[PDB]
RNA sequence: UUUUGUAUAAUGGGUCAGCGACUUAUAUUCUGUAGCAAGGUUAACCGAAUAGGGGAGCCGAAGGGAAACCGAGUCUUAACU
RNA sequence: GUUUAUUAAAAACACAGCACUGUGCAAACACGAAAGUGGACGUAUACGGUGUGACGCCUGCCCGGUGCCGGGAGGUUAAU
RNA sequence: CUUUAAUGUUUGAUGUUCUAACGUUGACCCGUAAUCCGGGUUGCGGACAGUGUCUGGUGGGUAGUUUGACUGGGGCGGUCUCCUCCUAAAGAGUAACGGAGGAGCACGAAGGUUGGCUAAUCCUGGUCGGACAUCAGGAGGUUAGUGCAAUGGCAUAAGCCAGCUUGACUGCGAGCGUGACGGCGCGAGCAGGUGCGAAAGCAGGUCAUAGUGAUCCGGUGGUUCUGAAUGGAAGGGCCAUC
């Protein structure tokens, strides 16, 4: 398992964020199954996250930028 | 456990507990025996020995004395 | 150190105990208190046990 | 090469967010009837090594 | 010359570790509520306004305020208050 | 030199010249300094081979809990003033 | 007679003699993963081990302890 | 079905006989001009012996080691952990093979409360009955008592008696004291439930200070926290405890 910021839903790609498209960006080891979003950065950009497992506060903070969540 | 009918086994009790009267006294008489070793000096610089006290610690043991009533009930005179 | 070990097991059908001593000659009755049970949290009786 | 971390430390104390360690309060494996449960309860939460051994905890677990 | 030599044994030499008792904030110390003003062992001090005896009878400040001693009573008798000063 | 303490009648050295004892791998923490900086840095390796590629990884920005898990909170607890 | 070459030559060791005990021969025993050797090209009047130590007069009592020998009834008891 | 007895059937034990494995350091023959070895006849033993694996016993024959410290030198004697007093110099602490004693528990009441009560000792009168038993009134005033050492304390009793009881609660805990740490101790108050009291209130063991043993390893109960593909489980963890 892993952690997310909320400052690498920007790193990644074109806005789609999940398991696959976070290692592709060097965000989570090659080996992680579960990843989990937290309100650690700040989010600008309208990133939809694909299955994860988002906190409380990560999640308002990415409707706040136009985010959607998804499973 | 024991094959056989109540005089024989009675036999057989008889020898067994004078076996283990037997085997007491004889404990008895080498626990005084090493009591008497116990109770003398080291004589010089020598050993007296450790493993010889703790044969003798371990061979102060208890041993489990028949609670037979036999004849003591007291009748009072009236 | 005649005062063996018990436990009092409650009544509640929980496996909740409370551990006491008692002296087995003197007290062969089984001993019997309305404790508290963290479980139900409850006053219940505790009954002794091994 | 490496340092080989002392193993035995290392399930004992457990790295904090500031770099102190963790552990678990002694005398809480056995022999309890004897204790109140007001003892009893006060050793259940972890506790902060000392000042005086953080020094040998440190040197006992290099990598964590 | 089996002589010179001497010697014997004791049949005491052991103690017991201190306890560490006595007044622990004196007269006109200001403190916080629960902390511990006298150790004792019986009841040297008895509990005035404020302060509490434990099971030990230590006496400890059940207020935050300053340490006072009286010898107030018909016995004659010392004891600890504390003034929410 | 060793000692509480040595002119010590305590140790060592006849004297000269030459040699003779805190080093070197890695790993880790701290300090100084230098570069970059929420980023820093590559290893093996490829290479017209001190360059340039190579970001596998490592450390860091999040912690709490034995853990599941939750997450700027978390754990304890039925709940915490 | 022997002995501590190099501070001990002795009352020490050995000794003939004595006793106990083991050993029926592919002997006991010893050396040797073994093969095999010695014992012994011997055979209980023989060989091994132990103690004592010419010779003379003798070698008293104790089998409880430890060991050894015999016994097999009963008890406890391994792997399976 | 119940007992029983017979021929069968399997199996198990013990025993006797046999030969064919196996042994032969018996004889003869051949390799071979060789008392080695091998092969062949034969005799004798014979499923014994012997060897391999496993296993019980014995095993200083051999091997590796252990065989504490303090100490007015070492050995010998004594001691080694805990509590009380003195040494200890009116805060804490403070050593000696200094001076004295104790502990390794007890108690479901000897704990909690609510009521009530107040001793030791002596004097006087009183049936056996006195030096001292129980009774009555006088002095006295805690010299008594406390589950057990000593110290401190205790009349509002902490001492003695009775009714009801289980707070000898569960989770915590401001704040302290004491330790080099491990740890140990005191604690108001908060939440949940409880006992006693008409209530205010008190109760998280006992008048207090001794009554003890880290960790590892393992046992028992509970808890799907974990569960090496998956669902379980085993094993772990957590809680309580041995
Ligand atoms: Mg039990
Ligand atoms: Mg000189
Ligand atoms: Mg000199
Ligand atoms: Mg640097
Ligand atoms: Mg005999
Ligand atoms: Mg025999
Ligand atoms: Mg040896
Ligand atoms: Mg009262
Ligand atoms: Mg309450
Ligand atoms: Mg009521
Ligand atoms: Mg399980």
């Amino acid at each position: 398992t892993a952690e997310i910021r909320l400052s690498d839903l920007a790193k990644v790609e074109g806005g789609v964020v999940d398991l696959n498209t976070l290692k592709a960006a060097n965000i989570i080891g090659i080996q992680i199954e579960f990843a989990k979003v937290i309100l650690a950065g700040e989010v600008t950009t309208p990133v939809t996250v694909r299955g994860l497992r988002v906190t409380k506060g990560a999640r308002a903070a990415i409707e706040a930028a136009g985010g959607k969540i998804e499973e | 456990p024991w094959e056989g009918n109540y005089s024989s086994w009675l036999e057989q009790k008889d020898q067994r507990l004078a076996q283990e009267a037997s085997q007491e006294a004889a404990r008895r008489k080498s626990i005084e025996k090493e009591l008497e070793w116990v109770r003398q000096g080291t004589k010089g610089r020598q050993s007296k020995g450790k493993a010889r006290l703790a044969r003798f610690e371990e061979l102060n043991s208890t041993e489990y004395q028949k609670r037979n009533e036999t004849n003591e009930l007291f009748i009072p005179p009236g | 150190g005649i005062r063996e070990k018990i436990k009092l097991v409650s009544s509640a059908g929980t496996g909740h105990f409370y551990t006491t001593t008692k002296n087995k000659r003197t007290k062969p009755e089984k001993l019997e208190l309305k404790k508290f049970d963290p479980v139900v949290r409850q006053h219940v009786i505790y009954k002794e046990a091994k | 090469p490496k340092i080989k971390t002392v193993r035995g430390a290392a399930k004992r104390f457990k790295k904090t967010g500031k770099g102190g360690f963790k552990h678990k309060h002694a005398n809480l494996r056995h022999i309890l009837t004897k204790k109140a449960t007001k003892r009893k309860r006060h050793l259940r939460p972890k506790a902060m090594v000392s000042k005086g051994d953080l020094g040998l905890v440190i040197a006992c677990l290099p990598y964590a | 010359m089996a002589h010179k030599k001497a010697g014997g044994s004791t049949r005491n030499g052991r103690d017991s570790e201190a306890k560490r008792l006595g007044v622990k904030r004196f007269g006109g110390e200001s403190v916080l509520a629960g902390s511990i003003i006298v150790r004792q062992r019986g009841t040297k001090f008895h509990a005035g306004a404020n302060v509490g005896c434990g099971r030990d009878h230590t006496l400890f400040a059940k207020a935050d305020g300053k340490v006072k001693f009286e010898v107030k009573g018909p016995k004659n008798r010392k004891f600890i208050s504390i003034e929410a000063e």
